RNA sequence: GAGUCGGCAAACAGACUUUGAUCCGGAGAUCUCUGAAUGGGGGAACCCACCUAGGAUAACCUAGGUAUCUUGUACUGAAUCCAUAGGUGCAAGAGGCGAACCAGGGGAACUGAAACAUCUAAGUACCCUGAGGAAAAGAAAUCAACCGAGAUUCCCUUAGUAGUGGCGAGCGAACGGGGAUUAGCCCUUAAGCUUCAUUGAUUUUAGCGGAACGCUCUGGAAAGUGCGGCCAUAGUGGGUGAUAGCCCCGUACGCGAAAGGAUCUUUGAAGUGAAAUCAAGUAGGACGGAGCACGAGAAACUUUGUCUGAACAUGGGGGGACCAUCCUCCAAGGCUAAAUACUACUGACUGACCGAUAGUGAACCAGUACCGUGAGGGAAAGGCGAAAAGAACCCCGGAGA
RNA sequence: AACCCACUCCCGUUGAAAAGGUAGGGGAUGACUUGUGGAUCGGAGUGAAAGGCUAAUCAAGCUCGGAGAUAGCUGGUUCUC
RNA sequence: AGUUGAGAAGCUUGCUGGAGGUAUCAGAAGUGCGAAUGCUGACAUGAGUAACGACAAUGGGUGUGAAAAACACCCACGCCGAAAGACCAAGGGUUCCUGCGCAACGUUAAUCGACGCAGGGUUAGUCGGUUCCUAAGGCGAGGCUGAAAAGCGUAGUCGA
């Protein structure tokens, strides 16, 4: 249905920060993913009006494309493609290297 | 120095209006031709 | 229009050829006059414009027969 | 919901129900004109709830 | 109808000319529905505020027209009613 | 099946829910005023109403109805004794719009002829009226020469040939061959076609699963340099920070429907075809015109505006003036699928097609802005980066640029 | 005199104005001038008649089709040997 | 920039550029512009030249402001007064009023504005409409006339 939900933990392939073990926070609609901890950006933002403040340079994460991460396996400890070879009452996300269901 | 256009509204609607064009038979063909080109107005 | 109520004749068109073949258009109208016809069953005159070829058919078929199929094509007499 | 309103709620019972939330629609159009309405989700909610009870009064 | 009373009033119209109007006089400016008569808003004030009103005047407002790029823009026109009450029972 | 509140558009608020929330398909309910617009009028998006029942307080509100014509149908009844016109009440159908296609009604001129009248252009442009998803046409009073062929429609030849033509410009057949397609039924009343009741098949409006890769260099970033391996009914698709069969979506394949939509077919019903009964003001004839390739020409044949007029299968009419002999068909009543023409709209593909002065007038909020009293005319306008990371902070300046 | 009209001179002609201006002129109770609303249209209207006017266009408007009309007539026709 | 061929032209390199290119030999062409009073955008010469829109007329002060011949107030001069003043009908369509501004506009500058952004602002039994009735004129059930479109017109109902 989609290989990557919100509450998953992944690793990064082919980026500025490759091999970084991460964890998905927010999934966008143009299949771009904000991974918590990686791809840091800094924005020169004016301090806010209407009795607010922002101050200066504040970090946040910039999203990256869905083809550049994969579901991490923790039994060979490397990236693995996932699939739906097993379905009996629901399409269960199952690895293809070992045919074992993800959690 | 009378120019050729002296404006009104009661004379404009009775000659060029919708119920003037729709009454005759040539004018109902003026409506379909001007509609099918795709003009926004159809009634000047 | 110039049609008949018995035979169905409308005007046609043709030419008006001269002695050097200068073609020009005209109309062939049919002869048709008003006339009153006595019936017996309704015992009254009926008036309807017919041709001279419609006068010859009324004298042949009869008035009650030609009035019948005039009604049986759905017309006013 | 709609399964509640089918559940043995008659013509007069739901017919009195419309005149209840027309009050709640009126009071949310008076507070919006003045400066006291923060719950903007309530304003677009009773429009989608007068529509339900008008639907079930044509299907029996 | 049982309805149609909860439709003809869309709120007050407090401003500089309506604040001073409700104090020196007793006249309250509402922003009535787009097509309402002088009877069916005489009833919707006696119902929804339990006060007796003597007489009602109305007027129509045209919408102001903006002119930016990609055409013109016509704001929504709307009606307005001055509700002149009794000298007692200033409403809420 | 886990995120969501359409786009230009973008922020800050308020929020909804693990299975039915957005999202996608089937069916329904609501559906303001205009418009054939249809209760009467109007300057289109406005005004004034009646009537019936149901409620509601000197002021109303829900629910319906209320146009003309064409048919049918009960009631009513003028001069007029009867009884027709006429007038009401009800039932059924039509009206309007749409690009091309088809059949009919009406029908030009420029231009060719190195001028121009007959003739061409041309029964073409345009204008009306019809109907259909196709229409029309069709079952021999047809062609052939003493041989024979048997409905129509369409393509390729006969052939630019015989003819026609101020015998000028030009216009132009048939007979016979080759193919596409393959039904003929009735006036003693028929196939067939409609509309429902029917039993199965076929797809159609949403979907689902869907094979196989590692290390190493340079680089901002590897799909690339290297070194190997695997998949295949999937290897020249798209896109991912640069060139990817094996990263992502897809593809070859396999399965898919509560419910509607049709298409073939089931076997019934109601119809209808349908005009009654083998064809009379009909064939032929005489002036005047058209259509036949055929511009009165030895001019046959079909048509109809005016005027006339037969034989009754021992009859009739055809075989290009006309006449005798032979051959071949049954006119004046009807019904018929297929091969065929077209695309405003759909979907899948495909390109020795375009790449923002090209391709639609229009990649951009285009029939818009603007120009006209109107009909009508009608433009110019694409590109930061892989990602907004779209420049905190300081100095000059009007506290700006 | 308002008002309608246009006889003379000069200025203007890229004008303030695609027909004016400043000075002077003619009619000014009538074959008058004018406001609103209607009627007549393209080989056709209107005309105290000049071939004048019919939306700054008139010896027969404007617009869309026939139509890429016809031109023995002008103008142009692109890299090398 | 160099260099090679009779020529059309070819070849190797310095910088800019930041992702596509086409030996060789055959095909298919919307296949090569200086000129058509050619077409559509850009920029010149004229030239910092003519003009800046009636020959009713302006001169000080005080203020604001980054900056006053033109803005506000003050004092004094001028000009229309059968209009250069008031008001209805058309017609226009928010130009009216107040905060905020001055890049563009306004034939110059602008703190000013009929100019930008944000708010505000039109109260009717008697005034004008609608409602009632008609003039010219329009449409016109039935009805006559007409190849078809359609034309004319009675009852009628619109039209100040
Ligand atoms: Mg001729
Ligand atoms: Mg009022
Ligand atoms: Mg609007
Ligand atoms: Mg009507
Ligand atoms: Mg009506
Ligand atoms: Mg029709
Ligand atoms: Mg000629
Ligand atoms: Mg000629
Ligand atoms: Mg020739
Ligand atoms: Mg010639
Ligand atoms: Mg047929
Ligand atoms: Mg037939
Ligand atoms: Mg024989
Ligand atoms: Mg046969
Ligand atoms: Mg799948
Ligand atoms: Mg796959
Ligand atoms: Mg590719
Ligand atoms: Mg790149
Ligand atoms: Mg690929
Ligand atoms: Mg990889
Ligand atoms: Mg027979
Ligand atoms: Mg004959
Ligand atoms: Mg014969
Ligand atoms: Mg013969
Ligand atoms: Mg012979
Ligand atoms: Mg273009
Ligand atoms: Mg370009
Ligand atoms: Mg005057
Ligand atoms: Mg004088
Ligand atoms: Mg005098
Ligand atoms: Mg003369
Ligand atoms: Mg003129
Ligand atoms: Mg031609
Ligand atoms: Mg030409
Ligand atoms: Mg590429
Ligand atoms: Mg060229
Ligand atoms: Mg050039
Ligand atoms: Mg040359
Ligand atoms: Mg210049
Ligand atoms: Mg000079
Ligand atoms: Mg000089
Ligand atoms: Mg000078
Ligand atoms: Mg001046
Ligand atoms: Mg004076
Ligand atoms: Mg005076
Ligand atoms: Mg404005
Ligand atoms: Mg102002
Ligand atoms: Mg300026
Ligand atoms: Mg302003
Ligand atoms: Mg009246
Ligand atoms: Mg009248
Ligand atoms: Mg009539
Ligand atoms: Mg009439």
């Amino acid at each position: 249905m989609q290989k990557i939900r919100r509450d998953d933990e992944v690793i990064v392939i082919a980026g500025k920060d490759k091999g970084k073990r991460g964890k998905v926070l927010k999934v966008l609609a143009d299949d771009r993913l904000v991974v918590g901890g990686v791809n840091l950006i800094k924005r020169h933002t004016k301090p806010n009006p209407m009795l607010g403040q922002q101050g200066g340079i504040v970090e946040k994460e910039a999203p990256l494309h869905v083809s550049n991460v994969a579901i991490f396996n923790t039994e060979t400890s490397k990236a693995d493609r996932v699939g739906f070879k097993v379905e009996d009452g629901k399409k269960i996300r199952v690895f293809k290297s070992t045919q074992k269901p993800v959690q | 120095m009378k120019r050729t256009f002296q404006p009104s509204t009661l004379k404009r609607a009775r000659v060029h209006g919708f119920r003037a064009r729709m009454a005759t038979k040539n004018g109902r063909q003026v409506l379909s031709r001007r509609r099918a080109k795709g003009r926004k107005r159809l009634t000047v | 229009s110039r049609v008949c109520q018995v035979t169905g004749k409308g005007p046609v068109t043709g030419n008006n050829i001269s002695h050097a073949h200068n073609k020009t258009r005209r109309r062939f109208l049919p002869n048709l006059q008003h006339h009153r016809f006595w019936v017996e069953s309704e015992k009254r005159f009926v008036r309807l414009r017919v041709s001279a070829k419609g006068m010859r058919i009324i004298d042949k078929r009869g008035i009650e027969a030609v009035l019948a199929d005039l009604r049986a094509r759905g017309e006013k007499f | 919901k709609a399964n509640e309103l089918r559940e043995e709620k008659s013509g007069p019972v739901t017919g009195n129900n419309i005149s209840h939330l027309l009050r709640d629609q009126f009071n949310l159009r008076m507070q919006k004109a003045t400066g006291q309405l923060g719950q903007s989700h309530l304003l677009s909610q009773v429009k989608r709830d007068i529509a339900r009870v008008k639907t079930v009064l044509n299907q029996q | 109808n049982q309805e149609r009373v909860f439709k003809v009033l869309l709120g007050p119209h407090i401003s500089e000319k309506a604040t001073g109007l409700a104090d020196g006089k007793s006249q309250f400016v509402f922003k009535v529905a787009t097509d309402a008569t002088k009877l069916e808003i005489k009833k919707a004030v006696e119902s929804l505020f339990s006060v007796k009103v003597q007489r009602v005047t109305t007027l129509n407002v045209k919408g102001k027209t903006k002119r930016t790029a990609r055409g013109l823009g016509k704001r929504n026109d709307w009606k307005k009613a001055y509700i002149a009450l009794q000298p007692g029972q200033d409403l809420d």
